[PDB]
Formats: structure tokens, C-alpha cells, sequence
């Protein structure tokens, strides 16, 4: 046959280029196999025995139990473990000053098994993926698709491991080697791996930037994986705020093993992705505003997608934040109440103050009894909304522009008993206390004001959707000057 | 447009390199007096000592049309 003459001419790189053409006649499949179990002398042999795996496990038509375990010696349950289990790729970069070829960013085929660890490459110790094992707690099968001296694969094969979804391997790289206890150890050569990985297109994580095995699970497998929006009207303190916003993810229990860093380099993120600028917005201009909302929509759907690596919208957690109230209330009109998120206040500290991870469509349910905040309603049919939640009190100028405007109708909305001004605390009562106000009196066509702080007015967004005809009116200076857009127009429509 | 690097028939083996595409013919012509013909002119004619014989790529063609086009044609 033409495989057995190969072999014997030693052609592996003719074998190798049959394999991946998938053009393999069945009778040679036992040849293959064999290559299986030659010695890794040269990188062609490798090379060789990587490809047969991967054809024998992306085409089942050549993956044979008979071969398994006769061929390979395999016991029945590790064989068949190998056929049903997928497998995952990882990648690790390898730097030899010596030789060129050990230099290169090379790939690890893994496949969990349940009580066997094993490769088929000679060169590996066996005790190197017994550490992997002791600290992943799982057996597995790996191979390499490179002859290479050390152990720095040990971080990407426990990524392997413990990486539920194949989708951020693709585009992460890994360094470094793994303790029996689950600590990440450093390496050498760090610098020409990461130039290695930077020109193969893919982002490189080394030892100092996680600490152990299960801060490096908190990112591959997050339960609720934390971004971050913050709109600020000082371009200049964009970053000093982002590194409070981080200051202020790490003050949570849940997310203690947060890093801004790590979030980047994890999920290929930029800076510039997590924070808006309006360096000054006039809220009268339709076209300005409809272009700051687009932005805020393309950063906002691309947090919650990263490139297609997060499958579940729901699992991860926006921490957002604002500057400007009445932008906040669209923000929060636009944001909806389905995406678990953390709405902070800023009062030098980034407190946060409305909550909404678990359950985020719990602000439209309403309260049958008022236990924070006092109203004043008289119900007509065009009803004059007014809030009162800040330093500054617009009650005076909320009624000249009632009968200013023709308003027959009068809502106001203030604290209870708290004189005016409100102190830190959690916010969630308040805004559904006020969505439940909103509602209940609710008319054909309604204008309304506010003078309250950017997280009260975005939950307010988030409660009320896009489905009340509401006119708002910002405050400026002493005036107030009418928003062009309806809280209810089709272009405010919540996707999320 | 096919990434194929390799092919095979009943008499040879055809590989992809670099700048070249080799036809690795069956050990059983070894020592013969063959005619290597690809389409209808003549690549090789004599003794084949050798079993590898290079011709030059040009336009990545599909290597399964050109393995259709080479023929191998002993004498005797």
C-alpha cells in the first residue's frame, strides 16, 4: 500500500498532508495508528500524530474502537471516553534561544477522561500532567503539535480543563506553570512569548496576571462576568474614573478576583469600549442625541456579546454609571430591565446603590404601600410630573412651566421625611416606589422633570421602558428646556 | 481555491510543497523502464531509479483534476 511505503521512506510530511486532505483509505487506518505510538525523534513525527488524532476525532469515520485497543493498548472505558468526550485546543508559546523551531506558539489537544492520564508523546513527563491532574481534579488525554523542552503548557492544559465553553480558547493564550495545590507559577521568557502570541494574532496571559487556578475560573467560566459603562462629562478623568469604577467592583464579595487588565486581555477589550464622552450636549438637538444613543447602544450590545465569546446575555453584570440625569433616563429607557446589572452613584467613591444581578425584571413590579417616598397627585389628563430628590428643589420652576405650558394635571414626588437631599444607600424602593406612582396615574400624554441623582433617573429608565408618552424637560440653569424625544418613540426600544 | 496537500491514485502519490508538486511513484515501477506523460507531454522517459519526480505549481490547481491528467506507462 501507498501508507506502508511511505512509512517506510519515512514521508511523514506526505502522511501528514494525506491526513489533513482526509483523503485515508480505511485499510491504512492501522498504519496510522501505529505512527501513534512511534518516537517523537523530529517535529515531523509530531506533527504527524497531532493531525491523525484530530482527523481520527473531527471524522468519526475513522475513529475504531478495534484500533483503540488493540492498537493502542487502550482500556475499553479510556477508549470509549476518547470517542464520546470532545476535545479542546489551547494555545502556549514557547521561546528557545537555541533552536528556532522550539520557538513558536504551539497547540494542546485535550480530552477529559475519568480516572487515566496519558499522551502519546514521548517527550512529555508523566509526572508534569500528574500535577495537572492533582490540581484540576480531572484526568485527561493531551497532545502537542511541537517538540519543546519545560512545563510551561501546564496553564493552558488546566485552562483546557476547566473552560467550559471552547470559544474564549480561540482567541487567549497561556504561559506558566501549575502547582499541585492550584498555583499558577511564573516562567521564563516572557517578553518573546508575548511577542510570539501578538504575531499570531491572539493575547497572551502570563503568571502575573492571575494568581492561582481559581481566579483564572472566575474568568473562563464566570457565573456573572463584570463589565463596565460609565458616561462622564470630564474626558480628561476617563481612566482615574475607570480605575475607581475597578476599585469599586472589587469592594464586592463576588468579584474580588476582578482585575480592569485581565478583563482586556481576556475578552479583547479596549479601554475607549467602556466609557462615552459628551463634551457638551445640547439636549434641544435631536441629531446629537440620537447619535449619542447610538454609541451608547453599539458599546453597550458589544459588551454584552464580546465577539460572540458570551453565549448568555444574562451572565454578565453591567456596572454602569452616568453623569447627567437626564441622560441617564434614556440610558436606563434604552438598557431595559432584562440584563443583570449594578447601577452606581458617584459621590467620589462609585458607590453602588441599585442592584440587579439575580433578578433584573424585578423594578416593574409596583408597591401597595408608599414607605419612602411622598406624594402629591391630582389627576387630570395632562398630568405634570415633577421630582424632587436633590439639593436643589424644582417645585417652584415645576409648576411656572405647568401653567406655563397649559398642564392642568400636578404629581409631584419627593422624599420622606429625609429634607430634600438623599443620602447613599440601597435605591431600588425608591425608584419602584416611583415607577409604581408613574404607573398607576398614568394618562394619555404627560410631561415630567426631575431634579434627582443619574442612578434614581437611569433604574426610572430601566422601570418605565419605552412604553409612556412622556415629555422630559432638562434643567439647566434656572430653565428648562424640552428633550425633542418621546419616551415612547420606536428608536428607544429595548433589544436587550 | 483548495488548501488539499495531498492526493492519491492506484500508482502514485501526489504532494504540495513549497514552490513544486511531487509525484511519488508505487515502489512496484522501481528499476523499470517507465514513461511518465503529464496530459499528453512527456515529464519522465526511462529507468526510474528514483520514485520522486517534481513539476512546477503555478496556479494551485486542484491536485485531483492534475492527478486525473498525469499517467504512468511502462514499456514491454
Amino acid at each position: 500500500g501507498h501508507i506502508k511505503q511511505l512509512l517506510k521512506n519515512k514521508r511523514f510530511e506526505v502522511i501528514k498532508a494525506l491526513v489533513e486532505s482526509k483523503k485515508i483509505k480505511q485499510e491504512w487506518l492501522e498504519d496510522l495508528y501505529s505512527i501513534l505510538l512511534k518516537q517523537d525523534t523530529d517535529v515531523e513525527i509530531t506533527q504527524a500524530k497531532y493531525e491523525i488524532i484530530k482527523l481520527l476525532l473531527t471524522e468519526k469515520k475513522y475513529l475504531n474502537f478495534e484500533l483503540l485497543t488493540k492498537t493502542l493498548n487502550l482500556d475499553q472505558q479510556t477508549a470509549i471516553e476518547i470517542m464520546r468526550n470532545p476535545f479542546k485546543e489551547v494555545y502556549f508559546p514557547t521561546y528557545n534561544i537555541e533552536n528556532p523551531e522550539e520557538s513558536r506558539l504551539n497547540k494542546a489537544l485535550i480530552i477529559p477522561l475519568s480516572n487515566q492520564t496519558f499522551t502519546l508523546n514521548t517527550f512529555v513527563n508523566s509526572q508534569d500532567l500528574e500535577t495537572i491532574k492533582e490540581a484540576t481534579n480531572k484526568n485527561f488525554f493531551v497532545i502537542f503539535d511541537n517538540i519543546f523542552s519545560g512545563k510551561s503548557y501546564q496553564l493552558a492544559v488546566a485552562a483546557g480543563l476547566i473552560a467550559k465553553e471552547k470559544e474564549i480558547l480561540d482567541n487567549v493564550a497561556f504561559t506558566g506553570e501549575v502547582s499541585s495545590n492550584g498555583f499558577i507559577i511564573p516562567v521564563n521568557h516572557l517578553e518573546e512569548k508575548k511577542e510570539i502570541t501578538e504575531k499570531a494574532k491572539k493575547v497572551l496571559i502570563t503568571p502575573e496576571d492571575i494568581e492561582n487556578l481559581e481566579e483564572l475560573s472566575f474568568w473562563l467560566n464566570p457565573e456573572h462576568l463584570p463589565v463596565i459603562f460609565i458616561h462622564i462629562n470630564k474626558p480628561e478623568l476617563a481612566l482615574q474614573s475607570l480605575k475607581q469604577m475597578e476599585d469599586a467592583i472589587k469592594k464586592d464579595e463576588r468579584f474580588k478576583y476582578f482585575k480592569l487588565e485581565n478583563l482586556k486581555k481576556f475578552y479583547r477589550l479596549e479601554d475607549q469600549d467602556m466609557y462615552l464622552i459628551t463634551p457638551s450636549v445640547d439636549f434641544s438637538n435631536r441629531e446629537e442625541l440620537i447619535k449619542i444613543l447610538n454609541e451608547f447602544r453599539e458599546k453597550v450590545s458589544k459588551l454584552l456579546t464580546l465577539e460572540g465569546v458570551i453565549k448568555d446575555h444574562n451572565k454578565v453584570v453591567l456596572n454602569i454609571s452616568a453623569g447627567i440625569s437626564t441622560l441617564a433616563l434614556y440610558f436606563g429607557v434604552i438598557l431595559g430591565n432584562r440584563q443583570a446589572s449594578i447601577i452606581y452613584h458617584y459621590q467620589k467613591e462609585y458607590h453602588k446603590v441599585i442592584d440587579l444581578t439575580d433578578n433584573p425584571r424585578k423594578i416593574k413590579e409596583k408597591k401597595s404601600e408608599f414607605e419612602k417616598i411622598s406624594v402629591n397627585k391630582n389627576i387630570q389628563d395632562p398630568l405634570m410630573i415633577i421630582i424632587y430628590l436633590a439639593s436643589h428643589n424644582p417645585i417652584e420652576k415645576g409648576l411656572e412651566l405647568k401653567e406655563k405650558l397649559r398642564a392642568k394635571g400636578e404629581l409631584i414626588i419627593q422624599s420622606k421625611e429625609h429634607q430634600g437631599n438623599l443620602e447613599i444607600g440601597d435605591w431600588s424602593d425608591i425608584v419602584s416606589e416611583i415607577y409604581t406612582a408613574i404607573d398607576d396615574n398614568k394618562q394619555k400624554e404627560n410631561y415630567m422633570v426631575f431634579s434627582a441623582p443619574v442612578a434614581i433617573m437611569l433604574a426610572l429608565g430601566m422601570a418605565l421602558g419605552y412604553f409612556l408618552p412622556i415629555k422630559v424637560f432638562h434643567y439647566n440653569r434656572d430653565e428648562y428646556i424640552e428633550v425633542p424625544i418621546k419616551l415612547n418613540e420606536e428608536i428607544l426600544r429595548s433589544p436587550f | 481555491s483548495t488548501s488539499q496537500k495531498a492526493t492519491y491514485t492506484d500508482d502514485f502519490v501526489l504532494y504540495r510543497g513549497d514552490d513544486f508538486i511531487e509525484i511519488i511513484i508505487d515502489e512496484k515501477y522501481l528499476n523499470k523502464k517507465v514513461k511518465i506523460l503529464l496530459d499528453n507531454d512527456t515529464i519522465f522517459n526511462g529507468i526510474l531509479k528514483d520514485t520522486s519526480i517534481f513539476i512546477p505549481v503555478k496556479e494551485q490547481i486542484d491536485l485531483e483534476e492534475l492527478a486525473k491528467h498525469i499517467s504512468i506507462l511502462p514499456e514491454g
